[PDB]
């Protein structure tokens, strides 16, 4: 259910 | 009607005292249903919702996974954030995140988000296209350029248009007793003196859900918006919510004003007054 | 960027002694996110306090709510005290049955 986050 | 599946997400750096505090919340509509927590003794994901029961210990065990690794990648991007910003090591800072999709009542997409603060303030941010982002400064003009060259919106939006709806869908089927119920408020008014021969009467509204409620009050059939206080919908403690106004009035003139309760569980809203 | 919390002590019944209820504390509207948040009662921490409902409003300010199971006596008294940056002194909302 939650995204896997990019690094910024 | 429409539901949504929202996740909080905040990392916060803590020099001098190891590795930042790390943590999603999870929600359905107004409803907590999981967490993670990287201060916890044993951090997992955990469910908090009782009908998250129904998932297998792969689920747990997979989003626990994912968690860790978006830790490290929170991780990264706090020292990545002290570099764009040009700041010291020495101060605790604090990266947010709202990420999710909001459904329809046929389980459609209607909207899709993920928007970061960098220490209380907008970063970047998917615009509702699902195709570019805005950038609120020259640090996320940065990482809007890095995203834009890796593919990342396609990515996103591959996320929010599959898994964030269709795993929506399966929370509400799985919690339906619990997410799609209602709970009517019920309502009452308190009185308090004032000096100069006035009186303040709260109108309480308790135990409803869902969230979403107003509460007005009423002279000769006028809203009185202007001079009510008010304080935000706030949750009780059991997965229902409460909420009160109040507006300052005249002694030996309450039984003029009445308040009024507009609730999805209320099919005829609430009129009520001050009881001595 | 610096926001006081804003503190709000509640029970989710109308409270009669004897009967079992919750107490609620719900700290809002602040920044930076570190924060000590006690229940209290008759001046004591209360121990087997839940942290719940982290959020946080669209100007980033951060919501939690903590929250305990209790029972009403006729002379205890409840309070939540939180400590936060924005303030040199924790500070304590006191539960007031009669709001």
């Amino acid at each position: 259910a939650l995204y896997n986050f990019a690094t910024m | 009607g429409p539901h949504s599946l929202r996740y909080f997400v905040t990392a916060v750096s803590r020099p001098g005292l190891g590795e930042p505090r790390y943590m999603e919340v999870g929600y359905v509509d107004d409803t907590e249903f999981v967490r993670f927590d990287s201060d916890a003794e044993n951090p997992r994901y955990e469910p908090r919702a009782r009908w998250m029961e129904q998932e297998g210990p792969e689920y747990w065990e997979r989003e626990t996974q994912k968690a860790k690794g978006n830790e490290q990648s929170f991780r990264v991007d706090l020292r990545t954030l002290l570099g764009y910003y040009n700041q010291s090591k020495g101060g605790s800072h604090t990266i947010q995140v709202i990420s999710g999709c909001e459904v329809g009542s046929d389980g459609r997409l209607l909207r899709g988000y993920q928007q970061y603060a960098y220490d209380g303030c907008d970063y970047i941010a998917l615009n509702e296209d699902l195709k570019t982002w805005t950038a609120a400064d020259m640090a996320a003009l940065i990482t809007k350029h890095k995203w834009e060259q890796a593919g990342e919106a396609e990515r996103l939006r591959a996320y929010l248009e599959g898994t964030c709806v269709e795993w929506l869908r399966r929370y509400l089927k799985n919690g339906n007793a619990t997410l799609l119920r209602t709970d009517s408020p019920k309502a009452h008014v308190t009185h308090h003196s004032r000096p100069e021969d006035k009186v303040t009467l709260r109108c309480w509204a308790l135990g409803f859900y869902p969230a979403d409620i107003t509460l007005t009050w009423q002279l000769n059939g006028e809203e009185l918006i202007q001079d009510m206080e008010l304080v935000e919908t706030r949750p009780a403690g059991d997965g229902t919510f409460q909420k009160w106004a109040s507006v300052v009035v005249p002694l030996g003139k309450e039984q003029y004003y009445t308040c009024h309760v507009y609730h999805q569980g209320l099919p005829e809203p609430l009129t009520l007054r001050w009881e001595p | 960027i610096q926001k006081t919390p804003q503190i709000q002590v509640y029970s989710r019944h109308p409270p009669e002694n004897g009967k079992p209820n919750i107490l609620n504390c719900y700290v809002t509207q602040f920044h930076p996110p570190h924060i000590e948040i006690q229940m209290l009662k008759n001046g004591k921490k209360i121990p087997k306090v839940e942290m719940s409902d982290m959020s946080f409003s669209k100007d980033w300010s951060f919501y939690i709510l903590a929250h305990t199971e209790f029972t009403p006596t006729e002379t205890d008294t409840y309070a939540c005290r939180v400590k936060h940056d924005s303030m040199a002194e924790p500070k304590t909302v006191y539960w007031d049955r009669d709001m």
